[PDB]
């Protein structure tokens, strides 16, 4: 019975690639697709509030200088801090002097 | 500038440790060879908090990851950012803990200590003024249960002025994978109330619950559960990193935060999560943020807050935002429901605000809240504890190791005390 | 009852939400061409790029010619694992060293002799004349050289523990290489002699005195697959005579 | 690919799961890979 | 570096073993000649050479020279070392004073010292596995003998069990129950944990899951080296939860004399039916509770359980395993005791089981084995309790025991010490308000 | 979300879905080793209606099949699609009933029910939200109208809010073929009558009228047959699967044609049915199908409706058409000869419309008819049931096993009330 | 200032809303997707993302036309929430969709409706987009319109109705409902225009040149 059953199996490699698909899938989704919400970049908001209101004088060369009001929402709508310049990031030099 | 030093200890601090530092290298652009990829000076200012700086302008962190067996600390060197840890931080040993406090804090964990606390007190010698400690384990397992609450014991005895922080991923009341769970959850809260300024209590299935109803993913993993854990501990120690309009460091959280020195549990939470599909539909705004933030579904431990009473309650904003809704809203969520707030406290809300949020967000804000609802999940514990202990279950496994019959009951009749002092403040 | 990946049943809406959203990013880096297949096919076919060695007319090798560094066969067993034979010195993008198990001039693994001291091209090689070896980079025509500095504590070979061989862009001493006859006593007899083109010879650091080896027991694995480990170190029999593993060939 | 009057017929004789038509076939593992439609 | 020395006695011993070392051969890159053409740490079971060479680091030993000696000439001949198939002249003959005291002493000297040879190489020896039959002479008397020296030897360390309980109602010896019974007052003192198999069970469930009729016990023994193989998978390979041997008896055992779990394999299937199934982990689990799918021929729902150490294998999700363990304590048909409110461990590994060419299980990619003890037990006791005496009050078969350096009054000793074992059965398996 | 079980009985019953699956199995695109390769991606989109999903991405589908012979068994799995079947699904015993209602419904067919339920109950339990079961088995038989019956009765309390139906071949006028068939016609419509939401009264010799008269088939096998049944089989379970411009579910056919709960026998039709040689000389408009659905030499019941009132109607279309087309081509069909249907119901037309034709037809229609000309159907076998059993024969072939006079008494007496209701209501 | 919540209930309702907010996007410049390339408020309300959502809620029991929506050529323009699904159908039955089925989905499509009134600051008006002869339309729509009243008060809510016809008929309950939900209704609305199908069929098809005219 024993030389019968216990016979040597020509070509059987094992599995050695379901186990990497169960690996990564408890590894889980990256920060892309679970925390990011308007695909949004890696150098939009760097903008301190000081730099922003002091360094750069409110710059913005986008809203009007005078608000205007609207029929809809009952608010003069161009809120200068709400529209804050998601522009240029914040530097002074410290990453060349480094 | 006041320096962080990061604790890992167990399979469950390793991995969520190891998923927190991708996260701090993403937010202040370091690449996983360690250098410096970033766009703002911002980011390069108060790097010093969590890196040390290495030869050849690479960044190591100050982090000591802590095990007892070596399968989970290959998968750790095999993670995104697995070359950015010092292979000296990486103290292993060879034989498991078996789930065992008693041998994981007497036997096989207390041996392994003198390499421990000597890279610790080496790692925190260099820096300039060390504000505290972190920590994140589990209290249902026998290495973060045991080894790391004798380690919290120690470095408090040695530095006793300083801040201990505890991520504890306590074990959850009805999916568990643990029988031996309430005695490790027991003989560690002990000795936690003993040694810690500060500590966070996450349960994971009210991170599956949290996985399932809000960012309603079909196969929620160990490695989301971790990112959000992760995303919770990075919006605490913003304000240390980062400028704002109201810095608020981790001792500005602690003295507004715990009026009696017994009271230092809180239960976390994240503000901006949502699924895929709603996530281009919805505007970050002030009162979307604070809707759900106070949420009873979006928070991190398996308590609901309409059955307690909060005592004292934080939120720390992050990113460009007013101050005047961040104020009215936390003022108005104050006095619409004013039986979850107690009386013999006229305000209960901290606010803080810094400008720069994580990235991929426009602003974020994170939830600390001290409750009366906090002790639902310890009756459970006890009650567990009590059902097993009155009839000395599993028990030649803790007395055979060195230990005595009455350090469990010294241990329950101290949760049971912390569980009525808390009863004290909600009629 | 679960159901696959294309009939709306339960949860349907947001995984064809994520499935589309994770599909216009990776079809965003194939449009760049940034995807980790693309740019590992772009440095294989780089590494394996069919070179033409040069012929030599009079059976010598002279300064300039396109070459190879192979590892004769040898039958002897030191260790009782092996890795066949005919090894070819090749550099492996870990720069990095290694003898491969291929016999055809693929581009990682041709060298070109070059000059140390005043020699024009086409002058023959000589008996202990200092020579350099250098081989194309990636994407680039600037040189790298094959040398080797003394073995400090941190600065050694990878799985043995012996004199390292890198290489390097930097032109100094480390970057010379001499050659010498296997026959110990008919050493200084065969100085001025020409070098023989395929033929059995010694290649040794001048600055370290240590002659090439490639230890064919310590395998490492890389993307190709089961290469052998090249460092430098000057192995003895009883009789004072080198290893056969100490020996390489210079093919035409 | 047997009928079930045959495995009924070799479940009458006494095969040890080698003769039998249930763990045993003729065809090997090639004849199930091209044995597509498409 | 954690590895574990398997020690099989007696002819179920090495007949298990087989089965067992070609599994672990064969889910790895192994050759029958001991030859191989990253998680793969094979190191925990098999040793290295200098040519590539790996020998497993188990002893294949035995009183009777032909069930040993004839695997020194088949396929597998050149994979075991020559030193570690120990071999007798005489064997026991189904007599646990013949195996115990008179070739028991005699031949132990040789697996002392070869046991000591196999763990000098060994770095972090976790445990020691010990293969072995009740009812058999060498697999009652020289394995027990086997305990005493391996536990006055290294201490404090693991001794797991795979033994072959004996069978209810059917039975291939007369003598059985003495054997048993008397090998089971010398193991209680001196084992870990004993997971439980039996042969008619695996019976029933070959001939109403596989749907084939007429097995060999090469059919069983594939079964039981699928079940040894995925015990000891989270110590081979990589996974979420991973459960080592220190886990079996830290998490299972709540006194030091019930170490008795019942063992079971959830995905039974053939290959004629397994492709027309979704194999999911609620369905896999919900039959791993069924009470005609365990290698134990005793009925749960007669007891209580005490805890559960659920070993999980292939593509599963932990999600998926904390809803179906919910839909489990849903059910009042199955009962836990009262001091245990938790009542499970969940062990999660990646590599899903290869299968054997020319065996009859398929290729699944789930897998779930059980090791659960159960006050149920306590019936399998008693059978065996009212079989010694029946046996005992005529003094049937007793004069072979006391001419072999036995006494008459060790009967008593196992029968007063099985006596307090189903008393202490019966006492756990109470209320306490 | 809907889902469907399909149980087949005997002989008959196990044919006819042999072949059902096979014209299902087309229109989802799904080969005989169980992969789709269709057409378009709309095929897969309720394909959850009738099929699992079996590893590695294969479809089985979701029928059961029940015998007490191997025999049928054999033939199905050695037809085309017989590897797609379930293995365990296969239920058979070892001896047969032969034309006996008593063995197949008390005895034999009950010793065999335990195990057919114990993979129905399973593959209910599977389901997610279940709607409702499918039969298909022959009156005039043992097997079929024994153990379906019982199988009827005995899932009916289990789940007594889903819908049943039957797909049920009658016994034909002309000419019989088994001589106790009016004993277990009447047996098993008696328990079809108070334990089914609607039948469809299937003929063989109606078809052999429409596959000689009107398709020019001259050599009728039983495959053709069962196309005719299986066709309006699956054009009833059309807008479940494909969307359209009017749906309508099982359910919605359900509440528009069964008025009273014991007038639910309703006779089929299937409109597009041309000869090869009239192929060309036929216009694919929406009247020609109207036409041919509504004349009564498409009807598969032996029923022609011109004594009879018709009740209410159902017909759903397949196709892209409008809307007026449909509308005004019923409603004048309706007014034109008014004097079949009945007036104290207003309007009798039911209307659904799907936007998927069956693989070659350009467009396709299906009718269902509850008319005051079934109960013509069971008045011929009333007459043969009291002409064979005022005489008792072929009677001890029955009370040998169980029966008595009373349940033979019990039926003809429901069939006789049955009849009288039919005729009440016509006038 | 103006902004109106439309409530399309069932069949007839979804597919009129598809055609509505079709002429809707073509009015103001919404692309098909939702972008832009100010009198957009009083249907449309803006996010930060910069897309254009819609003040409407889609509800049907039976999924398949709310499931066509989400697979069709709006996909991007619509929330992934304003379409509320069911399992079940309603069977053309009052009974159900008022009392049983309808009673376990009243909870969300009302949470959507409060979630919507939260951005608007001067709503005024509620639209529903009903039929009179189905289950959802005649059922569901009626319960709504109860808690609509309950809990908004003088809001004037107006109805498009879909009403049977003299000759033309889909359904036999039809009057069953066409009874039923005029009785619930008459007292919790303000004005209800009522329109049939054989009525535009007339009007398509003299008014216009157009031969068999669909739903569409
Ligand atoms: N299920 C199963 N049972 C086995 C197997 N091999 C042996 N057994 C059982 O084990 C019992 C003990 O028999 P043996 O192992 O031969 O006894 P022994 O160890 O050789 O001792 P001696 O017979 O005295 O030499 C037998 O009665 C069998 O029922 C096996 O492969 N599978
Ligand atoms: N004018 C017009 N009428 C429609 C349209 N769609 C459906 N209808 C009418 O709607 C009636 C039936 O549809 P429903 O009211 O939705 O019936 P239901 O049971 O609720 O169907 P579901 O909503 O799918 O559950 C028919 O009588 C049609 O007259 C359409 O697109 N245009
Ligand atoms: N959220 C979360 N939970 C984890 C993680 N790893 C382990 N766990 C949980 O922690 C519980 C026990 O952890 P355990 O294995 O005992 O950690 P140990 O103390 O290092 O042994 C298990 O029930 C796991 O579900 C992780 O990365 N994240
Ligand atoms: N249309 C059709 N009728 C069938 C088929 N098979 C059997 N029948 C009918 O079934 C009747 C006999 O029933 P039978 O199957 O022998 O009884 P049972 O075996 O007890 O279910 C005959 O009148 C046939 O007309 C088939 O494939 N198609
Ligand atoms: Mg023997
Ligand atoms: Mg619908």
């Amino acid at each position: 019975i024993y030389r019968k059953e216990y016979v040597p199996f020509p070509g059987h490699r094992p599995d050695q690639i379901s186990r990497w698909y169960s690996k990564r899938t408890v590894e889980g989704l990256p920060y892309k697709y679970l925390i990011t919400h308007h695909q949004e970049p890696s150098q939009r908001y760097l903008i301190s509030t000081y730099d922003d209101h002091y360094n750069r004088h409110n710059y913005h060369p986008g809203l009007p200088e005078l608000r205007t009001w609207n029929r809809h929402k009952l608010l003069w709508l161009p809120e200068k801090a709400d529209f804050p310049l998601l522009g240029p990031p914040t530097n002074y030099g410290l990453y060349e002097q480094l | 500038m006041r320096e962080i030093v990061h604790l890992q200890a167990g399979q469950c601090g390793n991995q969520i440790g190891a998923k927190f530092w991708e996260v701090i290298s993403d937010e202040h652009g370091i690449d996983p060879t360690g250098t410096y990829h970033g766009d703002s000076d911002l980011q390069l200012e108060r790097i010093n908090v969590y890196y040390n700086e290495a030869t050849g302008g690479k960044y190591v962190p100050r982090a000591v990851l802590v095990d007892l067996e070596p399968g989970t600390m290959d998968s750790v060197r095999s993670g995104p950012f697995g070359q950015i840890f010092r292979p000296d931080n990486f103290v292993f040993g060879q034989s498991g803990a078996g789930n065992n406090w008693a041998k994981g804090h007497y036997t096989e964990g207390a041996e392994l200590v003198d390499s421990v606390l000597d890279v610790v007190r080496k790692e925190a010698e260099s820096c300039d003024c060390l504000q505290g400690f972190q920590l994140t384990h589990s209290l249902g397992g026998g290495t973060g249960s045991g080894m790391g609450t004798l380690l919290i014991s120690k470095i408090r005895e040695e530095y006793p002025d300083r801040i201990m922080n505890t991520f504890s991923v306590v074990p959850s009341p009805k999916v568990s994978d643990t029988v031996v769970e309430p005695y490790n959850a027991t003989l560690s809260v002990h000795q936690l109330v003993e040694n810690t300024d500060e500590t966070y209590c996450i349960d994971n299935e009210a991170l599956y619950d949290i996985c399932f109803r809000t960012l309603k993913l079909t196969t929620p993993t160990y490695g989301d559960l971790n990112h959000l854990v992760s995303a919770t501990m990075s919006g605490v120690t913003t304000c240390l990193r980062f400028p704002g309009q109201l810095n608020a460091d981790l001792r500005k959280l602690a003295v507004n935060m715990v009026p009696f020195p017994r009271l230092h549990f809180f239960m976390p939470g994240f503000a901006p999560l949502t699924s895929r599909g709603s996530q281009q539909y919805r505007a970050l705004t002030v009162p979307e943020l604070t809707q759900q933030m106070f949420d009873a579904k979006n928070m991190m431990a398996a308590c609901d807050p309409r059955h307690g009473r909060y005592l004292t309650v934080a939120a720390v904003f992050r990113g460009r935002m007013s101050m005047k809704e961040v104020d009215e809203q936390m003022l108005n969520v104050q006095n619409k429901n004013s039986s979850y707030f107690v009386e013999w406290i006229p305000n209960n809300v901290k606010t803080a605000v810094c400008d720069i949020p994580p990235r991929g967000l426009k602003m974020s804000a994170t939830f600390i809240g001290n409750s009366t609802a906090i002790q639902e999940l310890f009756k459970r514990i006890s009650e567990q504890f009590t059902a097993m202990f009155r009839r000395k279950a599993f028990l030649h496994w803790y007395t055979g190791e060195g230990m005595d019959e009455m350090e469990f009951t010294e241990a329950e009749s101290n949760m049971n005390d912390l569980v009525s002092e808390y009863q004290q403040y909600q009629d | 009852n679960l159901y696959g990946p294309r009939v709306r049943i339960g949860n349907w809406n947001e995984d064809v939400y994520l499935e589309e959203e994770i599909m216009k990013d990776f079809l965003a880096k194939r449009d760049k061409g940034q995807l980790l297949i693309q740019r590992n096919r772009r440095l294989k076919e780089n590494l394996l790029r069919p070179m033409q060695l040069s012929v030599s007319e009079d059976g010598y090798i002279h300064y300039g010619d396109k070459v190879m560094l192979v590892s004769p066969d040898h039958p002897e067993t030191e260790a009782d694992l092996f890795l066949p034979g005919d090894l070819s010195l090749c550099m492996t993008p870990d720069c990095g060293l290694s003898a491969a198990q291929t016999k055809i001039p693929v581009g990682r693994n041709t060298f070109t002799i070059l000059c140390a001291a005043g020699e024009v091209i086409g002058q023959v090689l000589r008996y202990g004349q200092n020579f350099r070896l250098g081989i194309t980079g990636g994407f680039d025509d600037r040189m790298l050289y094959l040398s080797s500095d003394h073995r400090t504590l941190l600065k050694s070979s990878k799985r043995s523990w012996l004199q390292e061989v890198f290489l390097t862009h930097e032109d100094s001493y480390l970057n010379c290489w001499q050659a010498a006859f296997p026959h110990p006593q008919l050493r200084l007899e065969y100085e001025g002699s020409p070098v023989p083109a395929n033929t059995k010879i010694l290649i040794t650091h001048c600055h370290t005195n240590r002659g090439l080896v490639a230890h064919r027991h310590l395998f490492l694995r890389t993307y190709f697959g089961q290469e052998a480990e090249v460092a430098a170190h000057t192995y003895l029999d009883s009789h004072r005579v080198e290893k056969p593993k100490n020996h390489w060939m210079l093919v035409t | 690919l047997p009928s079930l009057r045959r495995m009924d017929m070799d479940s009458v004789k006494a095969c040890l799961s080698d003769e039998h038509c249930q763990s045993t076939t003729y065809c090997r593992k090639d004849d199930f890979d091209n044995a597509y439609f498409t | 570096m954690r590895e574990c020395i398997s020690i099989h006695v007696g002819q179920a011993g090495v007949q298990i073993g087989n089965a067992c070392w070609e599994l672990y051969c064969l889910e790895h890159g192994i050759q029958p000649d001991g030859q191989m053409p990253g998680d793969d740490s094979f190191n925990t079971f098999f040793s290295e050479t200098g040519a590539g060479k790996h020998v497993p680091r188990a002893v294949f030993v035995d009183l009777e020279p032909t069930v040993v000696d004839e695997v020194r000439t088949g396929t597998y001949r050149q994979l075991f070392h020559p030193e570690q198939l120990i071999t007798g002249k005489e064997d026991a003959a189904n007599n646990y004073a013949r195996g115990h005291y008179t070739i028991g002493k005699e031949i132990v000297d040789l697996v002392l010292d070869r046991i000591r040879k196999l763990a000098d190489l060994c770095t972090g020896l976790q445990g020691f596995l010990i293969f072995h039959s009740f009812g058999g002479g060498t697999g009652s008397g020289f394995a027990s003998l086997l305990m005493e020296r391996l536990s006055v030897d290294y201490g404090k360390k693991s001794k797991l069990e795979f033994a072959i309980y004996p069978a209810p109602q059917v039975s291939t010896a007369v003598v059985e129950p003495y054997n048993s019974i008397l090998t089971t007052h010398t193991t209680l003192e001196h084992s870990d944990c004993a997971f439980m198999v039996d042969n008619e069970a695996i019976y029933d469930i070959c001939r109403r899951n596989l749907d084939i009729e007429r097995p060999t016990y090469t059919n069983l023994n594939r079964l039981i080296g699928q079940i040894v193989s995925s015990i000891t998978a989270s110590l081979r390979f990589d996974g979420a939860l991973n459960v080592d041997l220190t886990e079996f008896q830290t998490n299972l055992v709540p006194y030091p004399r019930i170490h008795f779990p019942l063992a079971t394999y959830a995905p039974v299937i053939s290959a004629e039916k397994a492709y027309h199934e979704q194999l999911s982990v609620a369905e896999i689990t919900n039959a791993c509770f069924e009470p005609a799918n365990q290698m134990v021929k005793c009925d749960p729902r007669h007891g209580k359980y005490m805890a559960c150490c659920m070993l999980y294998r292939g593509d599963v999700v932990p999600k998926d395993v904390n809803a179906a363990i919910a839909t489990i304590k849903t059910k009042r048909t199955i009962q836990f005791v009262d001091w245990c409110p938790t009542g499970f461990k969940v062990g999660i590994n990646y590599q899903p089981p290869t299968v054997v060419p020319g065996g009859d299980l398929a290729k699944v990619q789930r897998a779930v084995c059980m090791l659960s003890n159960t006050t149920a037990i306590a019936e399998a006791w008693a059978r065996l309790d009212h079989k010694l005496d029946l046996m005992y009050a005529k003094r049937a078969f007793v004069h072979w025991y006391v001419g072999e350096g036995m006494e008459e009054g060790e009967f008593s000793e196992a029968r007063e010490d099985l006596a307090a074992l189903e008393k202490d059965y019966e006492e756990v398996g109470v209320d306490s308000v």
